């Protein structure tokens, strides 16, 4: 549904 | 013989991949000379995802806030600056493995290799194309932000893509290495969506030539068409228009195989109107559009298998 | 998200590729420590192609007959010996770039990356599988002999394939790195042909799980089948038998998606009996069998997109 | 028709 920034936490 | 979706050998790019950590966020960076390039999203906060004023966020940062790790060696950040959606981290050590390189922006319909990376460590390599709607159909998981796309020309790496995010349809969006997005996308978690896509006609024709070079000839026919009647049928199947420049680019392949471009277009017209009826081309039951004329020439023999 | 035919990053292998010339024949070699490995065909004469007694041919050779070029540096050959269909050329310099490595022979149905090479220079990388009939559907032109296939495990390169020849159907045959052919093929230009092939069932099921993980669910159904009734239908479509070990190997994927293996088998049964009716799975209109369960797990998220 | 060793001459 919403965009996903693909960093790592 | 044979035809595969082939990527460039990734070694030159592997030697530039580093890990960039800021806070609890970790992603990949590109280390060339004394600069590390990475998505500016590395400075974004979990709650700022919606709308992060990156200029403020970067002002609030200092060099020691950026943990850069080249394998087992920590790189000392001595300067930081923002260039559109990428961040430039000056470090105190020039990458001894820096290849000859260029930053180039590509066009929809062009292909490139992607080196998928996690925690600065390369994971896999694959080929894809920049879609007409400026997305790429990649394979990326959380942590892959900062992976790069590239093409290699005589030992010179042309970097063309840095990965930034995944759209709701599961396709991917990113920037060139100057930090300018491909397509109308922004580095914030909003409801942005890919627009409608189309098939890359010149590429489909290039791949049909590859097939003929490799001995798949069943889709050929005795007919020819005019560029306009062809484009009239293409439009109706959501295919890009074919231009005279595309015909010229397909010239070499047309000469190698003895099949005129407008003759191959008649084959494409039939395949669109009739389907493949149980049959495959180069191992595919679909018309493949992620191989440019250049890719075909580079991979396929200079001699056709008549 | 997304699923691509991904290869291993090729850097570690690029640093071992050299050029081997003997007479007017040039091909690629693999330089590991102080040994260069290459196809023994490098010593074969144009007229000996039909039936070359390689033992004689090698007896007639001396170390100085082998031109080995690592990029711009010539390597001095100090010893030569034959190991089945590969030749071992001892050189006076250990490759400083030698990775940790193993020579492993793979099984039909397993996948590996191929680094296609010409004149000792890497050209492209792609993934494929060892077919049930011990051929591979590669992309190779004259000069590619000696290119290698490999899998990378925690920075350790497991070399599994050296390219030797192309069969009349345009598929490819080679050896493991001990020089033993995969399948009933020999390094002479004869009328050898690939035997009949089959589809790798466990791989097709793994790829269907990949599709579910990625949100393609249209082929799913409420039915389940028994291993025997399934295998009865598989046989009739030229699919390998599914064994209990395959079911066990698919366990993790079955748990991640909540779809029991025998339930997915019922989907495969329907797709075989009915076709895909206009539809695609993971961008393909064919059932793809070149992705092992391991490949799927490694590429796909540990979390399913429910 | 016949197998092809893929060296370079």
């Amino acid at each position: 549904l919403l965009s996903q920034l693909q960093g790592q936490s | 013989s044979g035809f595969r979706k082939m990527a460039f050998p990734s070694g030159k790019v592997e030697g530039c991949m580093v890990q960039v950590t800021c806070g609890t966020t970790t992603l990949n960076g590109l280390w060339l000379d004394d600069v590390v390039y990475c998505p500016r999203a590395v400075i974004c906060t979990s709650e700022d995802m919606l709308n992060p004023n990156y200029e403020d966020l970067l002002i609030r940062k200092s060099n020691h806030n950026f943990l850069v790790q080249a394998g087992n060696v920590q790189l000392r950040v001595i300067g930081h600056s923002m260039q559109n959606c990428v961040l430039k981290l000056k470090v105190d050590t020039a990458n001894p493995k820096t290849p000859k390189y260029k930053f180039v922006r590509i066009q929809p319909g062009q292909t490139f290799s992607v080196l998928a990376c996690y925690n600065g460590s390369p994971s896999g390599v694959y080929q894809c194309a920049m879609r007409p709607n400026f997305t790429i159909k990649g394979s990326f998981l959380n942590g892959s932000c900062g992976s790069v796309g590239f093409n290699i020309d005589y030992d010179c790496v042309s970097f063309c893509y840095m990965h930034h995010m995944e759209l709701p349809t599961g396709v991917h969006a990113g920037t060139d290495l100057e930090g300018n997005f491909y397509g109308p996308f922004v580095d914030r978690q909003t409801a942005q969506a890919a627009g409608t896509d189309t098939t890359i006609t010149v590429n489909v024709l290039a791949w049909l030539y590859a097939a003929v070079i490799n001995g798949d000839r069943w889709f050929l026919n005795r007919f020819t068409t005019t560029l306009n009647d062809f484009n009239l049928v293409a439009m109706k199947y959501n295919y890009e228009p074919l231009t005279q420049d595309h015909v010229d680019i397909l010239g070499p392949l047309s000469a190698q195989t003895g099949i005129a471009v407008l003759d191959m277009c008649a084959s494409l017209k039939e395949l669109l109107q009739n389907g493949m009826n149980g049959r495959t081309i180069l191992g595919s039951a679909l018309l493949e559009d992620e191989f440019t004329p250049f890719d075909v020439v580079r991979q396929c023999s200079g001699v056709t298998f008549q």
